[PDB]
RNA sequence: GAAUGCUAUAAUAG
RNA sequence: UAUACCUCUGCUUCUGCUAUU
RNA sequence: AGUAGUAACAAGAG
């Protein structure tokens, strides 16, 4: 378990901030198995590099048969918000 | 270093005496100068383009100029009392 | 259907304008920045920390799941895990004892596939387990300090082509551009992934784990004739300074590496034989005794085909079609005509240095092959000739042309070294240069191509040149030319020389490779006394212990036999590691300075036992009848192995005061075995043949005199010897 | 201690006040040579040079070709290099901090002043905003 | 110049997302226009191949609430994303990643596609590029004196055919209304060195940072640079 | 009959 | 002030560079 | 008190 000590102190903020970056990367790490392993490359914005990887992943899962017109639909129109 | 006493052992002239002084430099730190390792680029970077010249020279001109932080301070105390307090660096010149 | 899970908590995820500013600001690139970013400084102390900590309540973090959920608050009266969540897994904390109560009444899970994802580990194991232990020695053992492989690899690659086949098998769509790599371990990648195939173990694991067995870890280590990496991971078991282990491992061996030791065997085999009389007797002796790991070498040589000349000549010795056969690393090479004659020169190179190279004269023909490619070549001292190929595969004819263009060591070769390349290693040892030209011109090979230069291709029946892209082409590289069209009973003298049936020799023991290397599988010697093949400081040794042991009878057969007890089995051995050019001179040196001590009185005893194995090798006197005069012996081996007159020396020095000899390091009591004048007795006569000491440093006489000024003295002229850092001595003949 | 002793060791050379940071500077080089065998920081810029020319003489195009490596290395090396130096000083907050947090501080600070140097993943580029950095009026950065 | 040309012509989106492409490249789209103008007309061409182009859940083509096209515009997506998009193709429909970035591919085809826009002959370009790919991509080349060169499997119908040959002779007769044809006629190279400028405030501590016998660093440069200190 | 160059949270060294 | 015989904390009260990798 | 030793702890915080 963490040193608590910083729970105290006005520090406390840094574990929101923290657990921010750790919602973003870990998400990321959903989309790209390999930023696990090997450090992932590009100068764009990294939501950019999820929704493309999203958006084949659903367009293909459709056409393959992983995913059905309903959950499709979703998945393009949630993706549209972005 | 076996390999270097071996060959420097054995290149010692026949009737000659080879010495080793076991050596150590004090203040090593504090002798060596930033405006000397500035030279050192600049001379090991003669045959370098212009911009690699200056990046190397960067870091030499900063430490000549570098601005030393003097840790957490000095604490005072009265025995009598049982009080102590930590005087920040800033307020080191305070109290005579 | 994970991928809609994903897009429905990004839209969670990007309410967060924090977190969708993040995502919308911080790049890919910067993904590994803030991936690392954290609140905690590095614990500095943790051997601490954990010692202390074990002893908290709850000192474990769980990560927020139902089989954390599955794991009871106490057990029996024992708080297993809190309610209060960590700040990192932000999951229940827990006991030491959670883990040992979820080891013990917690759920079964699938184990399916362990065994094939931590496949490499399980060898490790195995190779001990089907091992077979010999037996213990104790006594000295010259470790080398070399770069070696520390675990057997599945197939070698550096780290970026490694990489990237494990991409192509875990990591699919995030793979990048393609490379030749992926064709190339095609086998590989569809057979890992089949193995893999079903398994329930965390990707980032399979990917270290096949990194483990592809990545080639490869550290200096203090080695002693075991190379081989299922010898390296034992190392600890194999060998000390003062004691080895014989330890056959498990699995396989490879051909190569069974071949490479098989060479060094032989190589130490003439070494140590070519200083007895008979060599071949001994060859044979010790031969037919030397094991090659749990192979004998006789098994050894017959079964491989290739080896180099010494291979050759303990064949013929043994009685074995010797084949001629030759490698140099990719190229593999057979002789039809010619003798080489290795004379050691000094090269300059295309960057402008100069490399001492070993260059071979004579013009003669080789049987060249490289993978479905073959040829022959014809080349001369520092020049390729002639070059006939096939038009096999396009890269294996690329490699044979660079390979055979290299080997042939034309001064075209040297000009084409353009930019940084070591034949010194980062830790000042010597690598080949031949085998570092040649692994660096099969890197950059368009240098070479136009640094030698082309011509008018052939215009005979089937012979048609090929240029720089490999290509039947108008201009061709200057002596090269593809065609489309691809023993005799020998004996060997005592003296180890491999004669025709005519009466011309093709090998001889003057010919095999000087350098002593370390032996990939273990090399061992059946007979007794195996140290004889030893190295220079282990022979040394032994022998000056061997003195030691039996000085009671060698000291007073000596004084009643002269030259009785100078030939000893012991001191031939030793002899195969004096410089042959010095050897008799030595010995005429140390048998004057030994009959000196015995006839004029003034004997010394850790004297006599330093010279007592010099005199092996018959006498070199100079041509005036006296002997030659020595301050130092070089030894066969770096600039320490060498035995000082006067002096001590690193591998033998006398301590008086405690009377205490010491032999590389190893401390031996001559108290009891010296004798009641000695002591006063000054060593100024057992220095020089012929001299002895007279008075003390005369300043009439002037300075010290140099070796040579000593020989030209004439007898009773006096002379002043310094024998170590403040012992003036005057000398007289 | 280490602040006193450094300026014992220059004191005989030359001291001037730095019309940038306001700060008393102290330069020992090409100093007077000692007169004793008390630590001398006096160190004579020609015998520096020779010293080395002898070096570039014992082994040669050594200084150019580590440079070019030297050089080559810095332009594939990325930003995120930074982020494996254990505690660092932060300027933003003026404390020691994790490396990889100290440099993001630094980037999310920069890009305040418009400096996004670092986006562009090279280390020269991000280099190239730090020394910038020293040029703008006021540096502006997040403190929560 | 061709600075304030393409402001007018090419839209924000086909202007940014071609100087991502020359960024990821590091080639300066100010310093080279012609490269510049070469991606954009590159990428406004394929996106005119798959702007109408939709795919119903029967699966046919149509013209156009549905979101599902019939091709894939690889071409300005960063190069990470675009080998990301290319690979998944590839292994979902099960066939072999070309080794070579492509810029196209038809859904209905399950084919990738190669567009290429040439100066000279279409007809010419077509065998050049057939070295590389040989039938990897379908390739579609393209050139501004009204000349196509498709595969003999060519899914472009007669009046999506057209739009581009219109936009390709109306460009290139806009290029020579702004007498900027002739910019990208002549021949355009630049080595891109990489500079690194110091600025004012470390330049002066630079100068300040020198040993004693010395006005400013250039003395010191130029004295370690050129004088002998033997002896 | 040679190589293959790396790059820890421990410890040691300066 | 009071809650407080309460509550939270036990490297975070500044732990660096370079090697062995 | 004591630990300890060129300066601290001998509880700190809401
Ligand atoms: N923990 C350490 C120890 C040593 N060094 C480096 O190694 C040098 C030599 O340290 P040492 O020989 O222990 O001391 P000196 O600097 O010679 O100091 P003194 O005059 O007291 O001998 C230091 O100056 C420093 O560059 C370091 O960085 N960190
Ligand atoms: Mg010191």
């Amino acid at each position: 378990k963490r040193n608590r000590s910083i729970l105290n102190t006005d520090q406390r903020n840094m574990i929101l901030e923290e657990q921010c970056y750790a919602k973003c990367c870990n998400l990321f790490e959903a989309c790209f198995n390999s930023a696990s392993y090997r450090k992932p490359v590009g100068q764009h914005s990294m939501l950019e590099a999820m929704a493309h990887r999203l958006r084949m992943d659903a367009r293909l899962d459709y056409e393959s048969g992983r995913m059905s017109k309903d959950d499709f639909e979703k998945a393009m129109a949630h993706l549209g918000e972005i | 270093l076996s390999n270097a006493v071996a060959k420097m052992l054995s290149n010692c002239p026949p009737g000659g005496i080879s010495m080793t002084v076991t050596g150590d430099n004090t203040k090593w730190n504090e002798c060596l100068n930033p405006r000397i390792f500035l030279a050192m680029t600049e001379r090991i970077t003669r045959d370098s383009p212009i911009w690699f010249r200056d990046f190397c020279s960067i870091a030499p001109v900063l430490f000549s100029n570098k601005i030393a932080r003097l840790g957490k301070g000095f604490m005072i105390t009265s025995k009598t009392k049982r009080l102590k307090a930590q005087i920040p660096c800033p307020d080191l010149f305070s109290i005579p | 259907g994970m991928t809609l899970a994903k897009i429905e908590l990004l839209k969670q995820l990007l309410r967060d304008n924090e977190a969708k500013t993040v995502l919308k600001q911080t790049t890919v690139d910067q993904y590994n920045i803030i991936r690392k970013f954290n609140t905690s400084r590095i614990e500095k102390n943790p051997s601490l920390r954990m010692k202390w900590a074990m002893c908290s309540n709850f000192p474990l973090a769980l990560t927020k799941g139902d089989m954390a959920n599955r794991i009871p608050l106490e057990y029996k009266g024992i708080q297993l895990k809190t309610n209060a969540e960590d700040i990192g897994t932000k999951g229940q904390m827990c006991s030491i004892a959670a883990v040992t109560w979820w080891n013990t009444y917690g759920p079964i899970g699938d184990t399916e596939g362990f065994e094939r994802v931590y496949e490499s580990f399980f060898l490790r194991k195995m190779r001990l387990d089907n091992a077979t232990w010999g037996r213990i020695t104790f006594g000295p053992v010259e470790r080398v300090r070399k770069r070696v492989l520390l675990n057997p690899l599945t197939k070698e690659m550096p780290p970026d082509e490694a990489s990237n086949v494990i991409m192509e098998i875990l990591f699919p769509k995030e793979a990048g551009i393609p490379r030749e790599s992926t064709w190339i371990h095609r086998e590989l990648i569809k057979e890992k992934r089949e193995k893999l195939k079903g398994t329930m173990i965390t990707p980032i694991v399979l990917a270290y784990m096949l990194e483990r067995e592809l990545v080639a870890r490869r550290r200096f280590l203090p080695v002693a004739g075991a190379t081989s990496a299922e010898f390296i991971e034992m190392l600890h078991c194999l060998q000390g300074e003062n004691w080895r282990q014989i330890y056959h491992p498990g699995g396989n061996k490879l051909t190569e590496s069974r071949s490479q030791s098989m060479i060094v065997a032989c190589r130490k085999i003439i070494r140590r034989s070519i200083v007895a009389s008979n060599p071949l007797e001994l060859a044979v002796e010790i031969a037919n005794k030397t094991v090659i790991d749990t192979e004998p070498l006789k098994s050894c040589l017959a079964a491989i085909d290739g080896g180099d000349v010494a291979c050759d000549i303990i064949r013929a010795a043994l009685g074995l079609k010797i084949r001629q056969r030759q490698r140099f690393g990719r190229l593999e090479l057979k002789r039809i005509s010619g003798r080489g004659f290795k004379n050691d020169e000094e090269i300059l190179i295309g960057n402008g240095t100069i490399q001492k190279i070993g260059i071979w004269d004579g013009e003669e023909e080789f049987h060249v092959r490289c993978g479905e490619c073959r040829g022959i070549l014809k080349k001369s001292k520092m020049k390729l000739e002639k070059l006939l190929i096939n038009s096999a595969k396009k890269e294996d004819m690329r490699d044979l042309i660079i390979l055979c263009m290299v080997f042939s060591q034309d001064t075209r070769m040297f000009q084409g070294v353009r930019g940084e390349i070591n034949f010194l290693n980062r830790a000042g040892q010597l690598l080949s240069p031949m085998y570092q030209l040649q692994r660096y011109f099969l890197n950059r090979s368009n240098d070479l191509f136009d640094q030698w230069g082309y011509e008018e291709s052939p215009k005979a029946s089937e012979l048609h040149g090929i240029n720089e892209s490999m290509n039947a082409s108008d201009y061709t590289l200057k002596g090269v030319v593809v065609t489309r069209n691809v023993t005799e009973k020998v004996s060997i003298t005592k003296n180890l020389s491999l004669i025709k049936r005519t009466g011309e020799v093709i090998m001889g023991a003057n010919d095999v490779s000087e350098l002593e290397s370390q032996a990939q599988l273990m090399i061992t010697y059946d007979t007794p006394k195996m140290w004889e093949m030893g190295t220079t400081k282990e022979l040394v040794q032994n022998t000056y212990q061997w003195v030691l042991k039996n000085l009671v009878t060698l000291k007073a057969q000596f004084l009643l036999g002269k030259e009785d007890m100078f030939q000893w089995d012991a001191f031939e051995a030793f002899e195969s590691i004096i410089p042959q050019k010095m050897a008799g001179q030595y010995s005429g040196f140390a048998r004057a300075v030994l009959k000196q001590m015995r006839d004029q009185e003034v004997m010394k005893t850790d004297q006599f036992i330093k010279l007592l194995p010099f005199c092996f090798s018959p006498p070199k006197l100079r041509s005036n009848g006296e002997p030659y005069q020595f301050l130092k012996l070089v030894l066969k081996g770096g600039g320490e192995n060498f035995i000082e007159v006067r002096k001590g020396s690193p591998l033998f020095s006398y301590n008086p005061q405690t009377e205490v000899l010491t032999i590389c390091g190893r401390m031996m009591s001559l108290k009891g075995k010296i004798e009641d004048e000695e002591r006063n007795r000054s060593m100024g006569n057992a220095v020089l043949a012929g001299f002895l000491v007279s008075g003390k440093y005369d300043p009439d006489l002037g300075d010290f005199k140099t070796i040579e000024e000593l020989e030209k003295l004439k007898p009773g002229e006096k002379a002043n010897i310094l024998l170590y850092q403040g012992k003036p001595v005057k000398v007289v003949k | 201690d280490t602040v006193i002793r450094t300026h014992e060791y220059s004191n005989k050379g030359k001291q001037y006040i730095s019309d940038v940071t306001g700060c008393t500077m102290v330069d020992p080089t090409n100093g007077p040579l000692p007169e004793d065998n008390e630590p001398s920081a006096y160190a004579q810029l020609d015998c520096v040079l020779e010293a080395l020319d002898r070096m570039d003489e014992e082994h040669p195009g050594l200084f150019q070709a580590a440079s070019q490596n030297a050089m080559e290395t810095l332009m594939v090396t990325t930003v995120d290099k930074l982020t494996q130096g254990r505690q660092t000083f932060d300027w933003t907050v003026c404390r020691n901090q994790p490396a990889a947090t100290a440099l993001n501080t630094t980037i999310t600070s920069f890009r305040l002043n418009d400096l996004n140097g670092a986006d562009k993943g090279g280390l020269i580029p991000f280099c190239q905003d730090i020394i910038d950095s020293l040029d703008r009026p006021e540096m502006t950065f997040f403190s929560v | 110049s061709m600075d304030t040309f393409i402001t007018r012509n090419f839209q924000t989106t086909i202007i940014q997302k071609a100087k991502n492409t020359m960024a990821e490249f590091s080639e300066d789209p100010e310093l080279q226009p012609a490269m510049l103008f070469n991606i954009c007309v590159h990428l406004e061409v394929c996106y005119v191949i798959s702007d109408m182009n939709f795919l119903d859940e029967e699966g046919k083509a149509y013209t156009a609430q549905n979101l599902r096209p019939q091709y894939e515009v690889i071409e300005g997506m960063p190069r990470t994303i675009a080998w990301m998009v290319q690979r998944s193709l590839a292994q979902e429909h099960g066939i072999e990643t070309p080794k070579y970035l492509a810029d196209l591919f038809d859904y209905k085809t399950k084919r990738f596609i190669e567009v290429g826009i040439t100066k000279g002959l279409a007809d010419d370009y077509f065998w050049k590029k057939k070295e590389k790919l040989g039938n990897s991509m379908e390739l579609m080349i393209f050139s501004y004196n009204q000349d196509y060169s498709l595969s003999n499997e060519s899914s472009l119908d007669e009046e999506g055919k057209g739009r581009v040959l219109s936009r390709l002779t109306e460009l290139q007769a806009e290029l020579s209304l702004k007498n900027l044809w002739q910019v990208l006629i002549g021949e355009e190279d630049v080595e891109k060195g990489i500079d690194f400028k110091l600025g004012q405030t470390i330049s002066r501590l630079r100068d300040i940072s020198v040993p004693a016998g010395f006005s400013n660093f250039e003395g010191m440069r130029s004295y370690i640079d050129n004088i002998d200190p033997k002896g």
